[PDB]
């Protein structure tokens, strides 16, 4: 397949052919031109505060080590001997100041550096030369309030400006909240879909909500719940959705604090929310301090999501076409009681988790999407997008972005799968800009 | 078991064998085997009302955890071991047989079919709740859908008994620590 | 179990459950375990006529189906929902186990493995014949073939035993509902 | 590899590349020019026999919910939702009057038109043209008398004319008996074959019988049990086989009405077949009526196999080219008695379901036939199929096709790698046609 | 069992089977029953020397076979057919639990996750030997590590317990046939 | 890929690309340039000792049947039947005058001839040419002091040549010890690693051992114990490594004739050893004698390996890049009591067989170090082979070869990885030959 002449993702991105979710070597072209690319969700500051914590991450298919440093940065490493290329780590989580290869025994820092080689001067002599045999490093780490993310392209825009659009919504809580923790350790389960049908479902689907999770909704007593089985439309004004020029969007339900949490934590989070509401006020505005207790659903591009206010973070990390690893952690703000975040946690595995009720909805809708873009007469057929082309808007006085100002739509979708065309067809970031250059006209035609 | 001597051996898990190589009674064993397999037919005919009017206590603690996988020989780093899966009380399971039994759950058709293995029954009274009976057992969970998708669940089961309404042994506690790190299972969703 | 509120619940399976529930004889569950345990031993080792002679009741029907998968809400569409995966009188449970034995069939060599996993035993008399023994149990089958072959089977049985020649308690019917509606073992040529 | 230029099948159908059976490019190339091309086996009359009723299908890779109309017509559909993929009926076989995807709740008609969208009028006003949305429909649906069979390929020759010369041989069961009927739910087992393996050895393998089966027929002590172990040679006269231009053959063994069913349902069967016969020597004279109590071993190309009077009714179909999902139904004549009509169908999964003994000894052989495909030094060795060359014949007299009057040799393998030749190195029916206007002096050569 | 006519029958598995058909000790059963959930647990909780000091005989030989597959009418060819995945005695078993132990075994951390399923148990003493117990089981073992290894064994045991030290019931003799030629769990470093 | 222009190995062996463990287009590849055109081991003498005794052998991905001729000599046919391709045989040894296949009955003998075909004179008459439909046969078999290998290229080097410089380490133990025995039947298990990554670590990985294998070594006994942890290095002149010109190649450690035996077979085994060693300085010399009784760890490329000694032998069977089927034999010497011959085969499954506790120790790194090959940031990054590179010699007066006078380098993974570069970029054994006509000056530079 040619991807500088391929129409994957058609004009204002409103559709793209089913092959997408299923054609291996697309998924193979991805690995280069989306993961290898983009900002990728590592780990929190809260996983690895102290000098010498680290986790193991997967960015794409790679696995990396990322290292809290002595001067209080991270660093982050392929986690691959630079000898014979043996697993580095085979763990998780943990603190330590270097990382020992189980083959013929090189060590290397937390810093990445090779500090010792078994037996150097009775092998090696002085011939061997450590300082070009460090652990092979991701050239940009960089945090957005703690959540820290890595890129393997230099090249990158910085992770701010990458956010675009997006992060002044994220800002109330994510910033003004006082800030977020990310409690881990993650659930992790494996489904037989591609990363773009959740990472999709994430950044712009309210509509699946009151007919896919009609038994959650009926059965969980949550704040959404008038929508179990398309009994009731979302009011007009109950919400908008918004997308941005590097691909990441989300749909912004008004005052939805409570999110997917049964009724058990409903009045408590409720009153939380409705109280820093009204301190923020006076510091960010009405709109922004509301917006602060708005549920969220969002996809950071490419591949991490999130539901705010229900507390839901999620990495889909890609395996093959149709495989893909679901990591599950749960946000808190830090100024929560510490009871209320343990139930908090326990309730986004409850709803989303490995055996999160909620999320089981989604299992048959993502997988067999997937798995039919595989499928002979599905191949060249058209996902459609369409719903809302015509009434987005950009440069609005209040919300900005492309900002559709509705609840239930596609915009999300149109300014993802744009962004994501751009860069298939695209062999380096110069280039997705000169393909972007009209990003907002392209999405608000008609 | 001396843990010191026996380095791969948690102290949980020594607790545990500890209560069962004692007073051991053949008819305690017995019991808890009919009521684990009662429960497992209950669960695997989808009988999940039942399952909690018979099998489940009002005080019910249901939890299923996922533990990160950290070195051997770690000392230092002390955040969250681990996960909940489950941690359920009545309510919380009550919420999760509705979802199951909801005619919009659109997963649930056709019908699911599960089946499950119960084994190693061991059983003890506690020491110092003469109405509390401790049950360990292993169970394999088979679980089938849509022609082709089978998931089969390994687990090892830390129960705890005890008599309720009508004099009915009743599910208080149920531990599990679940074996795989990263389901290979598309879910959790099935009662271990 | 009130399967208007257990909504899940077949009416066969129903029945099932309350013929266990009522008089439990523990010492007719430890027959029915011996019973079945010596069964799958007979089938393990491929003594396929000593398991005719000494396990198979001469008026048995032993019977496998799949059930097709039809909607949780379906209620007009009213052809036949299973098929029959086994459906045999002891006759012809006698013409499979001479294709076993016979020295032409080459798919049994080199010769096949089999280990077979027995949990889950329940037993009762039946209410209206006192010499008919209810016996249910789950199954795991582990067959092993050239080298790198490995089809796993797994499958709660509903029997019938009854004393027979010499006083021996023998199969009069097994009922099995495979779970798994399309088949990843190759065949289903097992003695489930 | 040049499926222009690339003799797989050599002049005549004497030989055929072992890679055949192994390669997945030519497996994916199949998917083109053989299932999205041909006729392929769907269901029966009187399994969806009133006006809602549907059943799902494989056709290739691809799945269909085929569904009686309320005018009595079938029609099938891709089992896709139009709007983002999601395969629309999880269930085998029902009545509904309509499908709705429980993904987003679209709701699309049995006609396959898409009737309803949840909240049309507030989320899409009247901008989206459902008229244009319809599920993607399988341009051809046709009966041969009950039997129903659908093609992608809108310009595909009439199922009639595609049976060719098969037709002949099989109206006497299939139309003159008074009507057959499936007997469902099939049997559904996976094995590690090519589809080509048990459709070449159902359309003209009967010299495998005595020395494969030889077991089954020790055993079962069926009709045709002289065979086992090679002890006799069905005597000359005992039958003849034969092929057709669009790949379909059959062997005829004569008179063996009671096929392989075991001996408890031969006296039976033999009554009722001869007393049938001897009412149609009047009606289509007495070699026809012959032909109806004579068993046929059949495959309707590409990938449907019988064999009639043992009443075993199969499709093949591909995963990939070590892959092949195995549908196995009964089929009976209408005026049976129901109680033979059960046993009957009993019997056929007795002995060629899924724990069917007979079904059960060609495994390996096929297998590994399929397997050894893919292994590097019998990619390029030649599968021989010349038993008989020479000795076919066209335009008889009597039976019709390229004919050998033998019971036993190679004839169907011939037509029917022949056909499968034609159409991989062709890219429509046209070509298929031009490729194939010389076709049964090609057979018959030497 | 005659081998003659059910000739898929091995002489070593008719003589096996004629063990455990003749005295039935119920109370036998049970007392094996609860040995073997003992030591599953000791082994699954990785206590590998408890397992040693309380489970295995200081006179034990601990054999597990692969063998050559080899055509069902074969009579000729004689030469070695099977080999030795385990053959230990007492010494070597222990080089293996040191070897588990050791902290710089790197393959075990982190830690290994064990669940052991043992059923189809059957007891018999020893005719000649009154002090000889013949316990035959089966065993599932399921073990997992490093996130998504997952690794599923099946056997068939064969054992010999007899009174030891403290009049604790300890192995003697365990044989296991394995039933799979070619395995497909990376090694065979498991406990059968 | 374009293998005549791909550096997949720097010049004198130096590094390798990471994605030739991870590769499948080179897998491919190499069943072509390595398998198809190589010596590949198949059996022993004494596993097939008497005429008709055969065993199956892997060979690359193809299976063969070996068989004792009644003349004595052995030939070997792939395992395939010449009609349509099922697997001849199914099991791995027996003794036999002849093979018939189940699909069709047609019978070979052992001498890979069509010996008779059922029913031949009624079905073929006299037009089955059976002269032409032979057992396709390998064309190459040797034996090399009973060890039998086979190559598909006639135009190989004989056996003796291709082993090189290797054999002059081989024969004290091979010929001069009054020849070994291979005790069968071998241990088999798939592991998740590329064929490559075992063959490299048993040609020249000493370094390994210490770390690698720390817990064996402690927990052992054996007497390589002293390293383990790396606690103490090997003194000067422990030992040697060498390589050879069609890429064969080994470790030499001194005296180490009990292995990796545990110490309950040490004092026997240092024992016979030595005394054999006494009669052999008067035949062979002093220091060819000390060889015979010094550990070799070998590889006899591509895919064979072997501890001398220790007698432990391997063949890692190619699957895919990263799955490989390891057979695990044990070899003793012949003149042994048979009580010892017994318990050495034993100990050799003990430690390097199915449930080998040293061979555990080796699974992590082999598969992890093989995986990596395929992850996307890691495939063109470079395995490095440089230890002790700039110190081997050729045309030592005494030790021929290129050879490292050092226990612990990594000379023989240079000699492998030249070898291998030279085949995979040559299409045939000629150009093979101008790729290597300075392959000893291309180890030594610097
Ligand atoms: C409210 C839960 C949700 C999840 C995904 C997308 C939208 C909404
Ligand atoms: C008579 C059974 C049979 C089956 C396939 C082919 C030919 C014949
Ligand atoms: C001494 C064991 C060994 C194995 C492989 C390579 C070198 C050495
Ligand atoms: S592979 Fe890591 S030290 Fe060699
Ligand atoms: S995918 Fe079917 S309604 Fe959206
Ligand atoms: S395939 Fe071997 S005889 Fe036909
Ligand atoms: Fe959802
Ligand atoms: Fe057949
Ligand atoms: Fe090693």
């Amino acid at each position: 397949m040619n991807y500088n002449n391929k129409i994957l993702v058609s004009e204002s991105g409103l559709s793209q052919k089913h092959l997408i979710h299923g054609d291996e070597e697309l998924f193979q072209h991805e690995l280069k031109t989306i993961f290898a690319r983009n900002w990728l969700f590592l780990t929190h500051d809260s996983l690895i505060p102290a000098p010498g914590d680290y986790v193991t991450a997967k960015m794409g298919i790679d696995e990396v080590i990322v290292s809290r440093q002595n001067d209080g940065s991270i660093r982050a490493f392929l986690n691959v001997c630079r000898h014979r290329g043996k697993t580095l780590v085979s763990v998780e989580a943990g603190n330590a100041k270097g990382f020992v290869c189980s083959y013929h025994g090189w060590g290397f820092g937390s810093n990445g550096e090779l500090q010792s080689v078994p037996f150097e001067k009775d092998l090696y002599g002085e011939s061997l030369n450590k300082k070009c045999l460090g652990l092979k490093e991701v050239a940009r780490v960089e945090s957005f309030h703690g959540f820290i993310y890595g890129c393997f392209d230099q090249e990158a825009p910085p992770l701010m400006d990458y956010l675009g659009d997006a992060a002044w919504y994220l800002e109330p809580m994510f910033k003004h909240s006082g800030g977020l923790e990310l409690v881990g350790p993650p659930g992790k389960v494996v489904i037989k879909a591609n990363w773009k049908a959740p990472a999709e479902n994430f950044v712009g689907d309210a509509y699946h909500v009151g007919w896919t999770h009609a038994s959650s909704l009926r059965s969980g007593e949550s704040i959404f719940s008038s929508l179990a089985g398309n009994a009731a439309l979302p009011p007009e004004g109950a919400g908008l959705q918004m997308t941005s020029k590097y691909g990441s969007g989300m749909g912004v339900l008004w005052d939805g604090y409570s999110g997917v949490h049964s009724a058990d934590l409903v009045p408590e989070l409720m009153a939380f929310g409705g109280a820093k509401q009204e301190r923020l006020n006076k510091e960010i505005g009405d709109v922004r301090a509301r917006i602060y207790r708005s549920h969220l659903n969002c996809t950071v591009f490419p591949n991490n999501s999130m539901l705010t206010c229900s507390g839901v973070f999620k990495v889909w990390n890609p395996i093959d076409a149709n495989t893909t690893e679901v990591w599950t952690y749960a946000i808190v703000e830090k100024d929560m009681p510490e009871d209320l975040k343990r139930r908090l946690a326990d309730s986004v595995q409850r709803t989303f988790g490995p055996a999160g009720f909620w999320e089981s909805d989604d299992n048959d809708n993502m997988e067999t999407a997937s798995q039919n873009g595989k499928k002979y007469q599905s191949r060249d057929s058209d996902l459609l997008s369409n719903l809302g082309f015509g009434e987005d808007v950009y440069g609005d006085a209040v919300y900005p972005g492309v900002v559709g100002k509705s609840a239930i739509g596609e915009t999300s979708y149109r300014g993802f799968y744009r962004a994501y065309q751009a860069h298939v067809s695209s062999s380096n970031w110069a280039e997705f800009e000169h393909a972007s250059s009209t990003w907002h006209t392209e999405l608000t035609k008609t | 078991i001396n843990i010191q001597e026996d380095k791969l051996v948690s102290a949980h898990d020594a607790e545990e064998i500890l209560r069962f190589f004692n007073c051991h009674d053949s008819a305690l064993q017995q019991e808890a085997t009919t009521l684990l397999t009662q429960e497992a037919h209950l669960l695997d005919i989808q009988a999940y009302r039942a399952w909690l009017e018979h099998c489940v206590g009002s005080e019910v603690q249901y939890q299923v955890i996922s533990r990160e996988l950290r070195a051997a020989s770690e000392r230092r780093y002390k955040l969250n071991e681990a996960m909940n899966v489950y941690n359920e009380n009545f309510q919380q399971l009550k919420v999760r047989v509705e979802h199951q039994l909801d005619p919009q759950n659109w997963g649930n058709s056709p019908k699911l079919r599960f089946t499950r293995f119960i084994t190693n029954v061991q059983a003890a009274m506690d020491v110092n709740d003469k109405e509390l009976l401790h049950i360990r057992s292993n169970v394999i969970l088979h679980r089938a859908r849509r022609g082709n998708q089978v998931d089969v669940f390994y687990a090892a089961r830390e129960d705890k008994w005890k008599r309720g309404e009508g004099g009915v042994r009743k599910l208080v506690q149920r531990f599990v620590d679940y074996p795989e790190r990263i389901l290979q299972t598309h879910n959790l969703m099935v009662f271990l």
